[PDB]
């Protein structure tokens, strides 16, 4: 999915 | 080598956090240490300190969303959201201003729309609405009484929120809170709940079928608050980040900041809790750090986000994740 965890 | 997300280990209930202090309005500490502080001042259930559970520690480890996830007991939906937008300034600066040295008209319009928001008034609006909701649920022991109390004060206050649909995110915010229906939480009694506030920073150009200009410079018509109410329709927010302008440019998709229910009248003296990224001390990004920022430090935002929404949800009064006072650092 859309990754979260604030990796750009 | 794995930049995999790891869950911080359990911290004993007696373990005190290491000291730290804010610098120029913002304090930070490693997530393992903030768990110790959270367990001392935020973990109380009916005044009894608790250890942060394995599940809560897992939620927290996902980054900026983790603080709000843990404190509200639910992954943020952003269903009920408010913001302030100066329509007259936006229209005037469009028809009177001009793009600066090195700006496409799509970049100029995107920036002017960004600078037309007022995050102080947006947080102030969510403050006054949350106060109306708390007064409505004070002595209401069923949802029907809460809705009757809520509509009564909105109508007497001539608030445009009174005309919201019965099934709108505003009127359904309490009944759609999972902890409101739980027998250990609200137990279908509004008087056992409390309205809390967190904030979300995000990008406006999230339509994947729109022009590349809006994906790279923003959609001015997107995520504007409705007049009168100030409500923001967050249904089309899909956690999509700002598109890069040049190869290699990376942007973060969103940021979540937990306010809670502090009583401090100075917006600028309110503290907002957020994390920098998910927890990976054995990986590239490193360990997750929890930041405690004054409002102006939080509302300063970044170029990654051109939108700010101030969200209202509910937690049981028995919790202590939204105390009257929040102190940066430790002790």
């Amino acid at each position: 999915d859309i990754p979260i965890g604030s990796k750009m | 080598d794995s930049d995999d997300r790891v869950t911080p280990p359990a911290e004993p209930l007696d373990r005190m956090p290491d000291p730290y202090r804010p610098s120029y309005g913002r304090a930070e500490t490693v997530v393992n240490n903030y768990i110790r502080k959270w367990q001392q001042v935020y973990s109380h259930r009916d005044g009894r300190k608790q250890q942060m559970t394995e599940e809560q520690r897992e939620w927290l480890s996902y980054g900026c969303v983790g603080v709000t996830w843990v404190n509200s007991g639910q992954y943020p939906t952003n269903r009920l959201a408010f913001a302030s937008f100066d329509e007259d300034r936006f229209k005037n600066e469009l028809k009177n201003g001009r793009p600066r040295s090195g700006e496409t008209r799509a970049e100029f319009e995107g920036r002017v729309a960004k600078e037309s928001f007022d995050e102080e008034k947006g947080f102030q609006r969510a403050r006054e609405v949350a106060s109306v909701m708390n007064r409505a649920l004070e002595n209401a022991h069923d949802e029907s009484a809460y809705l009757d109390n809520l509509k009564k004060e909105l109508a007497n206050g001539n608030d445009a929120l009174r005309n919201e649909d019965a099934r709108s995110p505003f009127y359904s915010a309490l009944r759609n809170t999972p902890s409101f229906k739980e027998r250990n939480g609200g137990n279908h009694d509004p008087s056992r709940m409390k309205a809390v506030i967190y904030s979300k920073h995000f990008w406006s150009g999230q339509d994947r079928s729109s022009s590349a200009d809006k994906r790279k410079y923003g959609d001015p018509d997107a995520f504007r608050p409705a007049p009168g109410t100030g409500l923001v329709d967050m249904s089309r927010d899909r956690n999509i980040p700002r598109s890069p302008t040049s190869p290699g440019e990376g942007f973060v998709n969103f940021d979540y900041g937990w306010f809670g229910a502090q009583t401090e009248a100075d917006a600028d003296k309110t503290v907002w809790t957020h994390g920098n990224h998910y927890h990976a001390p054995n990986g590239s990004l490193g360990a997750m750090h929890v930041y405690e920022s004054k409002f102006r430090n939080w509302s300063e935002g970044y170029s990654d986000f051109d939108r700010g929404a101030y969200v209202i949800t509910f937690i049981p009064k028995s919790w202590n994740t939204a105390p009257d006072k929040v102190k940066q650092g430790w002790p």
